[PDB]
């Protein structure tokens, strides 16, 4: 297991493979982080996140 | 949802009901942002007339959304049951608040790759929790696992499509049952909820050596994408 496949790549969200390194992104509504794998929401209720 | 467990206060905020002229609840949906919502194209045919309830968890206690625009897949067919997905536009926004709040959309490789390889998924909605009952007054939810290809083939009196993928359980007494249609199917991946099936058929509900059969989400993600721009 290498890249994307070894834990996702270390990303919070989405993970592709471009020119052999991880890239990772996120969904709409969230900003990747300066470290490029975490995904910081925009606003209060951002989605695929439960309201607790 | 027939066994599974209650939805607790802010457990499943995407979860939609399709009501009649008479208020009440036919079929689920996905909440996918304010203006819209992901159901099943064969709801469409459930009622003349419908409206979209958002927040409610128990339906005896005490926001209601007019549908602006149907967008039905043009080539979904009760002959076959494929292509079995329609997006709502809504005339006004939903407010997120607690117990409402959209499911993510995936990108499609990510998702075939690392969602729908996941153990499980779960499924939530109002309908009966048994084959013969009432639709369920309290929102349930229900962890399902997801079932190899082959073993959902074979299983299976009709053909399952590219555009679907079976969920739950060989002869455990949970699935989702009438009423759940249209609804969501969602997995988790750390904590954040991704929209991955649209509840679409099934022989029954939770009988031996049958399945729940959804709408394969990453088979429509470019047709989604495109309805909601219009
Ligand atoms: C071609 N094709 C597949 C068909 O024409 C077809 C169309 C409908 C059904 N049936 C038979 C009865 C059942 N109604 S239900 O109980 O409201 C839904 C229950 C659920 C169980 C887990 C799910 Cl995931 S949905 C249902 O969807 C069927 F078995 C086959």
């Amino acid at each position: 297991r290498k890249l994307c496949s070894l834990d996702n790549g270390d990303c919070d969200q989405f993970c592709h493979e471009e020119q052999n390194s991880v890239v990772c992104s996120c969904a709409r509504g969230y900003t990747l982080a300066d470290n490029g794998k975490a995904c910081i929401p925009t606003g209060p209720y951002p989605c695929g996140k439960q309201t607790l | 949802i027939v066994g599974g467990q209650e939805c607790k206060d802010g457990e499943c905020p995407w979860q939609a009901l399709l009501i009649n002229e008479e208020n009440e609840g036919f079929c689920g949906g996905t909440i996918l942002s304010e203006f819209y919502i992901l159901t099943a194209a064969h709801c469409l045919y459930q009622a003349k007339r419908f409206k979209v309830r958002v927040g409610d968890r128990n339906t005896e206690q005490e926001a209601v959304h007019e549908v602006e625009v149907v967008i039905k897949h043009n080539r979904f067919t009760k002959e076959t049951y494929d292509f079995d997905i329609a997006v709502l536009r809504l005339k006004t926004p939903i407010t997120f608040r607690m117990n409402v709040a959209p499911a993510c959309l995936p990108e499609r490789d990510w998702a075939e790759s690392t969602l729908m390889t996941q153990k499980t998924g779960i499924v939530s909605g109002f309908g009966r929790t048994h084959e013969k009952g009432r639709q369920s007054t309290r929102l349930k939810m229900l962890e399902v696992p997801y079932v190899d290809r082959n073993s959902c083939k074979l299983s299976s009196s009709f053909i399952i499509t590219q555009n679907m993928f079976c969920a739950g359980y060989d002869t455990k007494q949970e699935d989702a049952c009438q009423g759940d249609s249209g609804g969501p199917h969602v997995t988790r991946f750390k904590d954040t909820y991704f929209v991955t099936g649209i509840v679409s058929w099934g022989e029954g509900c939770a009988r031996k050596g049958k399945y729940g059969i959804y709408t394969k989400v990453t088979a429509f993600l470019k047709w989604i994408d495109r309805s909601m721009k219009t």
